[PDB]
């Protein structure tokens, strides 16, 4: 009856942010004593939310986003950034409400010769829209010169990997990311902390 | 190949002033536009990309603003580590093109050189050549001019000049300048001067010496 | 966590071949992004030069060099190389590598390349004497004289000597020779009591000098 909290920040794989995966979670009570009792995240920021109403509150649908950054990105993944990430990645809208939490995964993410399967957008035509996630994989047209589905003149890939490498500094090390996004829809709620 | 001016091209201004420096396109160049800052010594750093968007890692300060064939960067509440050389650049056609570039530098009361003239070292003189430094000290605005005077002719074309940087501590320039000539054309003419004209002079200053004197 | 540096000799005689390497550490060239060199002469604006891609090696080159210029990623050694052919003194510049062509975010600390038909040779180090006891405080300094490839290292007394010097941007010369004076400004009063050496350093020769510097 506990919900599967677990499964997301205990996940071994974890998704590139520009195909940052969602986990909807419904039907259970959320045992939020686990995540603030550790002392293993370097981040753990909440909106509109604090863990005493998280532990007495119900919602009607909660979700769990998790992906992969590096480490002077995370300051991007909050209403109201600009960046790469924000603009073209994943963007929180500035209502938002819920929980950022993210941790050093240097040990998982970071492949001695580097680790090249993480990528991020480096290029899109205009900002994401809030929980928007885009996995086009189009050539970027970055002047007036067309590109003919090629690498033409000023025409470049849009989707490049994170070089991870172990020894690289703490704010380009790799970061696990997961937000945690409460609402509150006019139905009855079915997902509800210890407190209710 | 479109050409990309800075109109500018130089300007002076003090911590907390804002300041606008304006890029110009040959041609419509929608927004694909950069601004870049470079300090001496070092490579440029990216500042703004497609004409507005402030790259990760700068201060909001930075502003750029326009479209076509005319664009603007804004500095606000001005630092000390904000006085350098600013850059543009377009990415619209074949060859990407930069601007000239516009220096910017600490504005300062205005501060007359002072001015020293060194005749050619004996030991340089046994190697076969002659040369005539003017030194020009700690004068604030950049700009000043040199003319050397030998027998009391304005001789053009074989002296050198050279200008340090903006001092980080008095917010001055220095100036050397350097004239060189064979021995034996040194030994052809008597008198060497050296005209300086700068704005904190309302006369010219002429350091002078006399050959074997 | 990538860097860029550049390599290759500042000598090259015109109409030769300029060769410079640019070496990438922390990131692997053919996994990903593209990569360019930009060049700068002394003075003057930044001039685009060409890029190619790393994962793909599609490259192109700005049409006003093109049948000069080749950019090619080594094989097994993540670095790419600059080749351009002919030079004359219009390709005298400071030349970056650096990535992402569009929006250029990372450079190299870049390598100056001057063009002159002189070789390696070590500078003459004359004096500049004072002559005052002219303004409370007097002038003097060093004259570094023909020497070709541009680092030179200026400094006074060994290093215990740096208020009031003032080392100047070295000039090209028309015999394609760099010539540069470093000065100093010292109290009237400590002239011929205080000794003033200016130690030069020219590494790419082997050249070493020190010259005392005294009242004429
Ligand atoms: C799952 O995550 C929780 C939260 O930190 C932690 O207490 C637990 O040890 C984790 N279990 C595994 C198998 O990783």
């Amino acid at each position: 009856n506990l919900c599967p909290f677990g499964e997301v920040f205990n996940a071994t794989r974890f998704a590139s942010v520009y195909a940052w995966n969602r986990k909807r979670i419904s039907n259970c009570v959320a045992d939020y004593s686990v995540l603030y009792n550790s002392a293993s995240f370097s981040t753990f920021k909440c909106y509109g939310v604090s863990p005493t109403k998280l532990n007495d509150l119900c919602f009607t649908n909660v979700y769990a986003d998790s992906f992969v950054i590096r480490g002077d990105e995370v300051r991007q993944i909050a209403p109201g950034q600009t960046g790469k990430i924000a603009d073209y990645n994943y963007k929180l809208p500035d209502d938002f409400t819920g929980c950022v939490i993210a941790w050093n995964s240097n040990n998982l993410d970071s492949k001695v010769g580097g680790n090249y399967n993480y990528l991020y957008r480096l290029f899109r035509k205009s900002n994401l829209k809030p929980f928007e996630r885009d996995i086009s994989t189009e050539i970027y047209q970055a002047g007036s010169t067309p590109c003919n589905g090629v690498e033409g003149f000023n025409c470049y890939f849009p989707l490049q990997s994170y070089g991870f490498q172990p020894t690289n500094g703490v704010g380009y090390q790799p970061y696990r990311v997961v937000v945690l996004s409460f609402e509150l829809l006019h139905a009855p709620a079915t997902v509800c902390g210890p407190g209710s | 190949d479109i050409q990309m001016t800075q109109s500018p091209s130089s300007l002076s201004a003090s911590v907390g002033d804002t300041v606008t420096i304006t890029c110009r396109a040959s041609q419509g160049i929608s927004n694909f536009l950069n601004w870049y800052q470079q300090k001496p010594g070092k490579a440029p750093k990216l500042l703004i990309y497609d004409a507005s968007r402030l790259e990760s890692g700068v201060p909001s300060r930075f502003s750029g603003s326009g479209s076509g064939t005319e664009f603007t960067l804004t500095i606000s509440s001005l630092q000390p580590e904000d006085f350098a050389t600013y850059h543009c650049l377009q990415y619209d056609s074949d060859p990407f093109i930069f601007g000239p570039g516009t220096k910017v530098d600490i504005k300062r009361t205005v501060a007359a050189p002072s001015v020293f003239i060194f005749p050619p070292s004996d030991e340089q003189l046994k190697s076969g050549t002659a040369s005539v430094v003017c030194l020009l000290n700690n004068f604030y605005p950049r700009e000043a001019k040199v003319q050397w005077k030998v027998d009391n002719a304005l001789q053009s074309g074989n002296s050198q000049e050279s200008v340090t940087e903006q001092d980080s501590k008095d917010s001055t320039y220095s100036l050397s300048s350097t004239l060189t000539l064979s021995k034996a054309d040194y030994e052809k003419h008597k008198v060497y001067a050296c005209e300086v004209t700068h704005q904190g002079l309302s006369s010219p200053v002429t350091k002078s010496f006399n050959r074997g004197e | 966590q990538v860097q860029l540096q550049e390599s290759g000799p500042g000598l090259v005689k015109p109409s030769e071949t300029l060769s410079l390497t640019c070496a990438v550490s922390g990131y692997s060239i053919s996994s990903g992004y593209y990569w360019g060199w930009i060049r700068q002469p002394p003075g003057k604006g930044l001039e685009y030069i060409g890029y190619f891609s790393g994962t793909t090696g599609s490259t192109y080159y700005n049409p006003s060099l093109k049948s000069r210029v080749t950019i090619s990623k080594d094989t097994s050694k993540n670095q790419f190389s600059l080749k351009l052919n002919s030079v004359t003194a219009a390709d005298t510049a400071v030349y970056y590598c650096a990535r992402q062509p569009p929006r250029f975010d990372v450079w190299g600390p870049g390598v100056l390349v001057t063009v002159s038909t002189a070789s390696t040779k070590g500078p003459s180090v004359f004096p500049l004497a004072p002559s005052s006891r002219s303004e409370s405080t007097a002038a003097l300094g060093c004259l570094v004289k023909d020497y070709f490839p541009e680092p030179v290292t200026v400094s006074w007394n060994s290093g215990s000597l740096t208020s009031g010097v003032h080392t100047f941007p070295a000039v090209l010369q028309s015999s394609g020779l760099y010539s540069l004076s470093s000065v100093v400004t010292v109290p009237s009063s400590s002239l011929g009591t205080q000794t003033y050496v200016c130690n030069v350093n020219h590494k790419p020769s082997n050249t070493k000098v020190d010259k005392r510097v005294e009242i004429k």
